[PDB]
RNA sequence: AGCCUGUGUACCAGGAGGGGAACAACCCAGAGAUAGGUUAAGGUCCCCAAGUGUGGAUUAAGUGUAAUCCUCUGAAGGUGGUCUCGAGCCCUAGACAGCCGGGAGGUGAGCUUAGAAGCAGCUACCCUCUAAGAAAAGCGUAACAGCUUACCGGCCGAGGUU
RNA sequence: CGAGUGGCUUGCUACCUCGAUGUCGGUUCCCUCCAUCCUGCCCGUGCAGAAGCGGGCAAGGGUGAGGUUGUUCGCCUAUUA
């Protein structure tokens, strides 16, 4: 609920792992960034393939705790923590400055960031955060 | 160069004086 | 590559983005074309389908998407037509099209009726012992006669004593 | 016993048999197959088996291959075909097994076998343009007995 | 065998500092203190200093992103997955494939055999008509029939095949 | 005959521990692996059917009671999917 964010990223179409470096980048930068429309990002390779190591993340766990989300919302945030030095001051300072959201809940539009765009018309190898957190069994409330 | 398309040629000239590209091909001739 | 199909006058294709719609006399079939770098196209009286690239992957789709529209020009004209003829040794099988599925009962005596249901707009009239699938759509229509084919198969006993079903007789 | 004891040429040559006993015999049968009372060089077709790496092979292996190769050569051309097979290595290396812990390790003798460099000829055939073929196959099912990889070279035959 | 036992050498032992996730001996490097600068090994999407660098190609398996190694596996065998290069032969006098038509008579050859007629076995394997057609390459029959390969013609139209 | 994988057996080594890392079998209680015995779904058959034999996917659940023997193992009995 009201983030002022200095910059508000497009996930649509593009590689979320690409995204999330430059949002990890921007954040320490001391940059607010909101990632947007994080169902519609995208992870290119073999959807099955992509699915088992999603799958085999969520099986992972104990007592002590594996906790991994399964939603579009969450799945992005962790790849960008895994930028981020998140336990660190300067880290957790970063990260916490830094949300994404399911859809888009801003007036403006996000911007898309260079070398981040997937063209569909040549890519049929790739898959959708939404696809993946609906087999995951996630609700889909977006 | 297929020799006997060559002899096959003459020979349907030869009747002719007395497959289809060979008879057009004799005609022509 | 670029491969050009000159529509029938009987026909008229349309296509936005992915998705190409085939209309003529028989009715419609819209389908979903989509590869990478080949684009498909319609270029007022022909439909186009070209790519830069022609390595063996890109040429097997090109040949691919070909007969595909091909398919739909005859589909929305011609259209598509199966036959098929049920076959019992001891039971009488009794086929039947209610809704929009066909039901089998006293399948090699089964009490419980065997069904299928019709995929889009395909027509299966059914007449004695005599089957006739047919619709514009051959994906639909295709695999409306095989589901019923499928709809008899058994694989506990030897086939080759109960020979009891329905089978595809003419194929288009 | 596995030949991944023995394929490898990693010890001394051992094969003076002036100062080694109880060698055991080879199970090679015949290293001249086919009519061999005709020359090599009354053949238009000449094919060897050429080995690809440099290998030990035990005469336990040398029978196998020979046998499964010259085998299908009389199924195929007859006990008499024109035809003619040579298994030019003989197993010259001596071997050993340790069979008491590592004291006094040295080995009782086993065995023997034949030392191959790659890119050598380990069987070479002679036959007639039409068999051509039938050799072919007989070192397709020879080198599936024996340690490496093998090339099948057409030497002497153009017929192609 | 991260085994045992030699030999030469450099290293650890007794060797910091930089790199290698961590790690006695692998790489750079031999080091007084303090300070500025430039490199070495190694690295430049983020974590993490420096490229989401350039020209070009391949890979679709997340192969791979693993110098060395007890530590990083992957073999014999197989692959019309895909890319690249070479050779031979066929082809607009129409190839390869497909589809359509023809696949004929003497004659169901002779022999054996009740029987045998392309096709159980044995021998031979000839000539007519013709633009083709075996004394029959594979099924099938009790034996016939029937179904096709060879072989010819048409349709088609561009590379094909080894 | 050839090529491998595992690390349950055994052997080998002597790297760790001799200012102490308590044995075998059993029991009780928890998690796991798949090279699957049953159960689910399949393929082949020397598949008529029934019952089998062989093979594929698959580790969700199940795999029990008893006689000798400390036994592990195994032999034996009646049940059992
Ligand atoms: C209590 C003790 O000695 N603690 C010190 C060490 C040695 N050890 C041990 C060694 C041999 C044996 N055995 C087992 C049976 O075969 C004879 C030797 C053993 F039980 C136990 C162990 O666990 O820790
Ligand atoms: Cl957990
Ligand atoms: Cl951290
Ligand atoms: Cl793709
Ligand atoms: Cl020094
Ligand atoms: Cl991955
Ligand atoms: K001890
Ligand atoms: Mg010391
Ligand atoms: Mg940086
Ligand atoms: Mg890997
Ligand atoms: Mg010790
Ligand atoms: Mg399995
Ligand atoms: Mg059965
Ligand atoms: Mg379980
Ligand atoms: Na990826
Ligand atoms: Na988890
Ligand atoms: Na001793
Ligand atoms: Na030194
Ligand atoms: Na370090
Ligand atoms: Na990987
Ligand atoms: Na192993
Ligand atoms: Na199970
Ligand atoms: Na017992
Ligand atoms: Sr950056
Ligand atoms: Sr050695
Ligand atoms: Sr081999
Ligand atoms: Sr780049
Ligand atoms: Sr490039
Ligand atoms: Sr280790
Ligand atoms: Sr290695
Ligand atoms: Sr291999
Ligand atoms: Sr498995
Ligand atoms: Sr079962
Ligand atoms: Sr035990
Ligand atoms: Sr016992």
């Amino acid at each position: 609920a009201e983030f002022d964010a200095d910059v508000i990223v497009d996930a649509r179409d593009c590689i979320m792992g690409r995204v999330a470096s430059q949002v990890a980048e921007q954040a320490l930068d001391g940059e607010t960034v909101a990632v947007v429309n994080a169902e519609r990002a995208v992870i290119t390779g073999r959807e099955e393939q992509i699915v088992e190591k999603y799958e085999k993340r969520v099986d992972i766990g104990n007592d002590n705790g594996y906790f991994y989300p399964k939603r579009p919302d969450g799945i992005f945030k962790r790849t960008i923590r895994g930028m981020l030095p998140h336990k660190k001051q300067r880290g957790r300072e970063a990260f916490e400055s830094v949300r994404v959201y399911l859809g888009n809940p801003y007036d403006e539009d996000g911007e898309v960031l260079d070398g981040t765009s997937l063209d569909r018309l040549s890519n049929i190898k790739f898959v959708t955060l939404g696809e993946i957190s609906e087999t995951l069994g996630a609700n889909k409330t977006w | 160069i297929p020799e006997w398309k060559q002899e096959e040629v003459d020979a349907i000239v030869e009747m002719i004086e007395s497959r289809n590209t060979l008879l057009e091909r004799a005609l022509d001739d | 590559p670029r491969v050009e199909l000159e529509i029938p006058e009987d026909v008229d294709a349309e296509q936005d983005h992915l998705d190409i719609t085939v209309e003529g006399d028989n009715g419609s079939v819209t389908r979903r074309l989509w590869y990478p770098d080949i684009d498909v196209s319609v270029d007022g009286d022909t439909v186009v389908i070209e790519s830069d690239e022609d390595n063996a992957k890109t040429m097997s789709t090109i040949g691919t998407f070909q007969s595909h529209i091909e398919n739909m020009f005859h589909g929305v004209t011609e259209g598509w037509e199966y036959g098929m003829e049920v076959f019992y040794s001891h039971f009488p099988m009794q086929v039947n099209v209610e809704g929009d599925e066909v039901v089998i009962e006293n399948f090699l005596g089964e009490k419980a009726p065997r069904r299928t249901t019709i995929h889009g707009d395909t027509d299966v009239e059914i007449d004695g012992e005599e089957l006739t699938v047919s619709g514009p759509d051959i994906e639909a229509v295709g695999q409306t006669a095989a589901d019923i084919e499928q709809l008899t198969r058994i694989n506990d006993k030897d086939v080759r004593v109960f020979q009891d079903g329905v089978y595809i007789t003419r194929k288009p | 016993k596995p030949a991944s004891m023995y394929r490898d040429i990693d010890k001394p040559a051992y094969t003076r048999r002036e100062y080694i006993t109880g060698i055991p015999g080879s199970k090679i049968a015949q290293h001249k197959m086919g009519r061999k009372q005709k020359d090599a060089d009354d053949y238009p077709v000449q094919i060897s088996l050429i080995v690809e790496e440099t290998v030990q092979l035990r005469h336990g292996s040398l029978e196998a291959s020979r046998l499964s190769a010259n085998r299908h050569l009389i199924k195929e051309l007859g006990e008499e075909g024109d035809y003619k097979m040579t298994l030019r290595k003989f197993p010259h290396q001596v071997l050993r097994e340790n069979k008491d812990g590592m004291r006094a390790a040295f080995g009782k003798i086993v065995g023997t076998a034949a030392r191959v460099q790659a890119g050598e000829q380990l069987f070479t055939a002679y036959c007639n343009v039409e068999d051509a073929e039938h050799v072919k196959e007989a070192f397709r099912r020879a080198y599936n007995k024996i340690t490496p990889s093998c090339r099948i070279k057409v030497e002497r035959g153009e017929e192609l």
